[PDB]
């Protein structure tokens, strides 16, 4: 599923999620696109701070959907 | 114009710091035979201490600079000093003063009498007109004291609490730490050190210049 | 009523001599900085003089009757400066006029090209103009010895200059009896080492940024000006000067809506403490009615609130789909605080540090307007209005077989000495077995001995009377050595008591969050029914305890009973609905014996007060948002007692 | 008992004191031999010293905070032909004393072209045999006279003044001449203030004649 994760430099990441995944997953692909390691970025969903241990779907997460990154240091 | 004429007065300044400087070497040859002149003195004393209890260490307790190094459990050890006494370098190498300590025999070291030394300057140190104000102390020599079996105080065997890995269980382990004393100073920093070596160079100035020559008026 | 609150200016006698000072500590320690230490003293030998009311404080009016809350938005000093050096006094001085005597200062929050950042530490040097007239700089290291703000006039032995960079005039020749005067001229920053925190609309930059780099460094800003802080005076020209009185005088808005501004702060006093059920105007909250708010993308913002009513009207908004804009689902008024809860996520409240997200870029919450957007200071450039959506912040028995998604599983537990394990566990059971005879009960499974699994009655006379709870206990690899490893099978989605998280965790003194090996699990159950389940379980979170016989803490206390009224009765419905695969037949007897019996009870308190009260647990003061809570959950407790086939008696 | 030994040991030390003073003597005696050494420098620092170095000793006292104080406005026109300050020292055998030769060339203020300040120091092991104390310490000056010219004096002022009468009260306006604060004070010492003229006149004799360039160029200080 098409979203849209959007960077402090201003570039967006369209990634491809299946609704049912895990956040890790998004993690490794935003590490995968951009290089920051999972463990050093948080993901942040219209002010959620989205966790790790837990799947997309019960997020809500939908098509074209918004995602902001944000550094943990 | 007159700028130059004034280095050139900076210059002169700066042999009349080398004529200040040959001054104070004599000053230091007339300490010495002056201290030639004392050693009756000074023995007499030393005689009269066979004795005064504790004498040096009470002369120490009541001088600031001194009171600050003595701990406690160094009063068993100083107590057992018999005699203080300064010698001054010979003519030729460069000026120092000794402190020989004469300790008498005990239970925490051999050395019948210990030794340290300071060395003063008679130089300037370049082509500007340096300060000099007499012979200053730069530099000390440390010395070994012959302590006997586990008799040291500047180290102390500290049984200092640590954990297993994993386990957690608590433990004392025997470990030398440095240890505040008297004789501290006798192995000074080497090469907050600098702190500590002038400390140690004003301390050993006020030794030879105040302590032993007036000990009595101290006591 | 307690009078003195931490930073508070008093007036009182130190040697003999009347002097002010500053409260450090409370359950007062009271330090008069100007000259003295600290020292214990009680409130009815002080005078207050002012009040230390900061941003982000809630505050109550200390002779007005009604006991509403209220935030303080900002804080007006006029403190009086006395020059150091000299003994000239001028009042009053506006803390907003004096300035931080150093460029930046410890932890003080600072901003790089685009980093937020902790100034973890920070090098100093100071420049010295000597009595010669040469001018110089020395790492503040060597100048602590020199028997600092710009103007000062020290001595120092001529040594210490050995290490000084000579900026400007003749240089001094270094002797040992020499004794240089100085006039420090400024007070310079050398270097800093930032602990970087956020990134601000890749990698951090250097730790310990160079000195030509300090210029684009800004701080944070705020006025907390406390009694004895040094700092720069300007003339209408820099002056030291240390404040030594100040006027706090502060805009509150108050849980009705009003902003009483320019408020002497000795008619406020704050609330160190509130019950988690106030909702001050701007606090952003969600939904807990079942119905109402279905969709989680809704969220609230609470205007104003009855205190005594316990009533609170709110917005609902919700993000806009499209665009970086919000809307507004609706207002509701008379809305009971207990249906609402604090917002997960959005806490935005004053001088909190915050970031943007998809120009200044770092700055501070200064006001959460009753409208949608939230004000932020991005350092002190401006005040601007921008939405949360994108702004970050900154009795027994052994029953078989084994639990099925349930108690502990992911263990794989192995005892090291499993001899001893069981040598423990039987005088363990025998000790419970023979020493439970207030009806709380324990099991132990089959497969996995260690999995206990308790249910615990609650005592008489308490918002937990009749109340059921559930919990499943994992023995650690090396019991009894260290406290059994519990947790509470939660599912009220809030907080029925201070200690029982709805993460499942657990807290007593007993379980280490003393013990002994001696311990037991009978301890443990004894404790859970004498602390855990108790007359006033608003006095069990991490402290409070120094609010017996406070007005406040019986306030905040009627209110937890409510609350945990409420979420009681939560649970017992959600276990009535959907019970484990554990424990279930004495949960059928015990709600058939007693569970009808908490609602018609419930329902008596609701009577009696509409008619006016009995007597149990502090609830008399019934109030419009209780009422209303307990009725919209009784009925559905009724409900799910009907439809789970439990005929009322 | 001991206290037999404790006063042996006093005793002793008053020798100590005695051979020290000895000492204190002999260095004097020395530092009289390197004169012989020192003024070659400052004889060339005197014939250097716009021809020379124009208010040398007066920039010298302005840039010294004891002589600064002790600097007038009206003063530093007349101090401005101070030509030369240098030590000389005592004969052998003499009680060790020095003195301070303020050598002064011609002007419009007074006539004499030098002034000598003579100092004195102690030479004795102890006030009181039984005790003991010792050291280099001024314990006298002798000053030395300072004549004028018509109304230019600095030391005492002349001026027109509204007095009253002591003892009646009657205005009187009349011409006063009244002691005033002045550099050549100095030279006047109190007849037997007086320890810090001393110390004052120590510092002269031990930094500003000796090391008048660190003092001048502003490469030394004192306080």
């Amino acid at each position: 599923m098409q979203i849209f994760v959007k960077t402090l430099t201003g570039k967006t990441i369209t990634l491809e999620v299946e609704p049912s995944d895990t956040i890790e997953n998004v993690k490794a692909k935003i590490q995968d696109k951009e290089g920051i390691p999972p463990d050093q970025q948080r993901l942040i969903f219209a002010g959620k701070q989205l966790e790790d241990g837990r799947t997309l779907s019960d997020y809500n997460i939908q098509k074209e959907s918004t995602l902001h990154l944000v550094l943990r240091l | 114009v007159v700028k130059r004429r004034v280095n050139a007065l900076k210059n002169l300044q700066v042999k009349c710091a080398q004529i200040e400087a040959k001054f104070y070497e004599e000053v230091h040859d007339l300490e010495r035979k002056y201290a030639v002149l004392y050693q009756p003195l000074f023995d007499k004393r030393f005689e009269i201490i066979n004795g005064i209890p504790e004498f040096w260490l009470t002369v120490f307790k009541n001088v600031d600079l001194l009171s600050d190094m003595v701990q406690e459990h160094d009063e068993p050890i100083l107590k057992h000093l018999k005699d203080i006494k300064v010698k001054f370098s010979d003519a030729g190498q460069p000026m120092s003063f000794v402190l020989e300590f004469h300790f008498e025999p005990n239970e925490y070291f051999t050395n019948e009498v210990l030794t340290k030394t300071y060395r003063m300057r008679s130089e300037p140190d370049d082509s500007d007109p340096f300060s000099f104000d007499g012979p200053e102390i730069m530099g000390c020599t440390g010395c070994q004291i012959d302590w006997k079996k586990g008799k040291n105080v500047t180290l102390k065997t500290i049984k200092k609490k640590q954990k297993h890995k994993g386990r957690g269980t608590v433990r004392t382990v025997t470990k030398t730490v440095s240890n505040d004393s008297f004789f501290n100073f006798f192995a000074p920093p080497e090469v907050d050190a600098e702190a500590i070596l002038a400390a140690d160079f004003e301390i050993g100035h006020f030794l030879r210049e105040r302590i032993i020559p007036r000990s009595v008026l101290y006591f």
